[PDB]
């Protein structure tokens, strides 16, 4: 149910950037060169087939440390969830989260959900 | 509207350029690509920067450029902060009509030149 | 005037209107209940 | 006759709305401002405070500041003390 | 029974304007809403704390539970300014308040001479069970719950908190029921 | 690029629709104060965009 | 000939007016701020008592 | 929202159009407007078309909101949803409201 919403906003999108195309003048056959274009990643990067795919007060350093790298955060191959938020919570160090529309990509596999809730202590 | 060129103010914004450094106590002639340079709006498109030159430059009525490089225009007097004792001296110039706009920013803040000034012989009285 | 001349004046008077939205008040039957200290 | 209601529910509704757009805003990005001011300026060479107040998120006194830095304040002598850019 | 200290919240001024947005962004930990409030709420899990950055260079220090907690606490966060690049100092880490709480082990109704007299006490039963007693020769509020957990609060020294205990246990003491 | 350059004069003879648009500067003041909306909207989504270049 | 009732209903038809002005000048200043009013707060019980 | 650039659909649209660009097939500003077109078309799209019922659960790290737009990197997490359920060491979570 996914490749097809991604056809289906494919198209959609096409078809809505055709009239800029043509309005700034440009042949229709650079708009089909686009799509394939598009279509070609997807098929080489290979992460699902689809129907497109079908075809003292200043020595404050002294003892340092108390915080971390901020490297740790960022790996460029990370899990990433995009999602809306309703509500984020959080008492002491509980933190409860009302998520909604959300895609995420984990474990190399895709999923998707209208709603999310979850807990988690810091 | 007439004609407008990219931003809307952008002389505006080089006006207040300008004006900070005077305040600021460093005083350079500039020519509008350095204060273009300085507001980052140098990359404005050349037809935009020949529209700022052409109207909004000719439209300010006290603007002075001394030849290659733009002056100070509001005050034509530099902001020198001294020789107040002096101004006072020439009781008909009167402190050459000095506006309280022009002061508190010429180099310090009012207040600090007011408590100089109460030592001094000098007096303020604002009407 | 306690029998009908007060359901009267009170049923048959102007429409309250307050207005964005508009608010209406509009009055229904009196009722008099028995004296009460 | 008399009910024991804790919070008036017209007091609690106007709460909700209260928290939700905290009063005004802060005191910042002035030139920024200025430029969308110009834009009104364009529309309307003279310009109601009040409406200038409906387009900024800034509170009113910081508005003030900005807008009598652009121009004098004319009353024009219909009231609401129109702001116009100044000659200079 | 010793009343053991709850919160310290204490004020050190770093000394220096600081911009807000640019320590929200790189500070881990740290939540910047103008809306809502003007100051970063930064959070240290080793001791815990919340403490409020403001703007100005004004350094608010909440949830320690200690007198040695807050000051180490509040060093960190000077010394995470440092880290950031703004120029650090440490002034006057004064403590504010110290909220206590204990004991006294026992029941406690102390409404038969309230009735007569409640010049230091102000109980409503509608706005809280607990009686207000304002204590005015060491200035103290303490509030005696009816199981007789007693809360004392706005200490500015360890001392206060002790010695308000022990002037409020005779008056419990008598009313024991 | 001289078609290129050519539509640029049919953008100047849209440019001279746009003196007419000169002369216009009440339905357009309402135009134009959707377009300080935008403008403001605008703002906002750039500062959007920034948020999601960090998550980018 | 006037009796009790016909000389009641004149001073209690423009009490019964006045409350209902009065009604309209509260909720009127409560509907400006957006409040929304309460007409149970709003009637005076003692203009016609 | 140009929230939905940075993702496998949204990457794959502007390396394509920066292509073209180098070839001279079609030219920035265009390309601009292209990608406001996908803002409009991709929000609308995942707000009106597919919804999915699930349950879950986290462990935090770091956190940030701003512009309205909460992000979040949790480590040692588990995200199950119906049947599925995933083992993740290391997940971002970008939210708008």
């Amino acid at each position: 149910t996914v490749p097809k919403l991604y056809r289906s906003v494919i198209e959609d999108v096409i078809n809505d950037v055709r009239d800029i195309f043509l309005d700034d003048g440009v042949d229709e056959q650079v708009l089909m060169e686009l799509k394939t274009l598009w279509e070609n990643k997807l098929m080489q990067s290979r992460a699902v087939d689809g129907f497109h795919s079908e075809e003292e007060e200043e020595p404050l350093n002294s003892e340092d440390d108390v915080s971390d790298e901020e490297g740790q955060e960022l790996f460029d191959t990370e899990n990433v969830v995009v999602c809306q938020y309703d509500k984020i919570h959080r008492s002491k160090n509980k933190w409860k989260f009302h998520l909604k529309d959300g895609i995420m990509n984990l474990n190399g596999r895709d999923y998707i959900f209208s709603k999310a809730i979850g807990d988690a202590e810091w | 509207s007439g004609s407008s060129g990219y931003k809307f103010g952008v002389l505006a914004k080089i006006v207040n350029y300008m004006k900070t450094r005077h305040q600021r106590g460093d005083t350079h002639p500039l020519t509008l690509d350095e204060i273009l340079d300085e507001t980052q709006h140098l990359d404005i498109g050349l037809k935009q920067k020949q529209w700022l030159m052409t109207e909004a430059l000719v439209n300010n009525p006290k603007i002075e450029v001394i030849d290659g490089k733009y002056a100070f225009k509001p005050k034509y007097n530099v902001r020198d902060k001294k020789a107040l004792l002096r101004l006072l001296d020439q009781h008909d110039q009167r402190g050459l009509g000095g506006i309280l706009l022009e002061d508190i920013e010429e180099a310090l803040p009012n207040s600090q030149k007011a408590v100089k000034a109460l030592g001094d012989q000098i007096l303020f009285v604002n009407r | 005037f306690i029998q009908m001349s007060v359901q009267r004046i009170v049923e048959d008077a102007p429409p309250i209107d307050l207005q964005p939205p508009r608010y209406l008040l509009k009055f229904e039957q009196i009722y008099l209940s028995k004296p009460t200290h | 006759t008399n009910y024991k209601p804790v919070a008036n529910h017209q007091y609690n509704i106007e709460y909700e709305r209260k928290k939700k757009e905290d009063g005004k805003r802060a005191r910042a990005d002035k030139q920024h401002v200025l430029d969308m001011l110009f834009s009104a300026f364009e529309k309307h060479q003279y310009y109601n405070l009040k409406d200038l107040v409906d387009i900024t998120k800034q509170p009113v006194v910081y508005l003030k500041e900005i807008l009598k830095e652009i121009g004098v304040q004319n009353v024009k002598g219909i009231h609401k003390n129109t702001w116009e850019l100044k000659p200079e | 029974i010793v009343p053991q200290l709850q919160n310290i919240v204490s004020t050190v001024n770093l000394g220096c304007k600081l911009d807000l947005k640019t320590i929200a962004l790189r500070a881990r930990n740290a939540e910047y809403n103008p809306k809502r409030f003007a100051a970063v709420i930064m959070r240290i899990r080793e001791p815990r704390t919340t403490a409020l950055i403001f703007s100005s260079g004004k350094m608010v220090c909440t949830g320690a539970k200690s007198e040695e907690q807050s000051r180490l606490a509040a060093r960190k966060y000077a010394r995470v300014v440092q880290k950031l690049g703004f120029p650090a100092k440490f002034l006057d880490f004064k403590i504010q308040n110290m909220v206590g709480s204990c004991d006294v082990k026992f029941p406690i109704r102390l409404e038969g001479l309230v009735l007569t007299h409640q010049q230091f006490s102000s109980y409503e039963p509608e706005l809280f069970p607990g009686l207000i007693y304002r204590m005015i020769k060491p200035r103290i509020v303490l509030l005696i719950f009816v199981s007789g957990k007693v809360v004392l609060t706005g200490a500015k020294v360890r001392a206060e908190i002790y010695e308000a205990f022990e002037n409020i246990y005779p008056i419990l003491k008598g009313f024991r029921k | 690029a001289q078609l290129k350059f050519f539509e640029q004069l049919d953008q100047i003879e849209k440019q001279r629709k746009d003196e007419q648009e000169r002369e216009i500067l009440q339905l357009r003041l309402k135009q134009k104060a959707k377009e300080m909306q935008q403008q403001e909207l605008a703002q906002m989504r750039q500062r959007d965009a920034n948020l999601t270049a960090l998550a980018a | 000939l006037d009796l009790a009732g016909p000389l009641l209903a004149f001073l209690f038809r423009g009490m019964f007016k006045n409350l209902l002005k009065e009604v309209r000048i509260y909720a009127q200043k409560f509907i400006d701020r957006g409040k929304d009013f309460n007409l149970e707060l709003a009637i005076k019980t003692r203009i016609i008592s | 929202y140009q929230l939905y650039r940075n993702t496998t659909l949204g990457n794959s649209l502007q390396e394509s159009l920066d292509e073209l660009i180098q070839s001279q097939q079609i030219t920035p500003q265009l390309a601009l407007q292209v990608l406001l077109q996908f803002d409009k078309a991709i929000n609308a799209a995942l707000a009106q078309r597919v919804r999915n019922r699930v349950n879950f659960r986290g462990s935090l790290n770091t956190y940030r909101f701003c512009d309205n737009v909460w992000t979040f990197v949790l480590n040692d997490v588990e995200f199950r949803e119906v049947t599925e359920l995933i083992k993740v060491d290391k997940v971002k979570i970008v939210a708008c409201d």
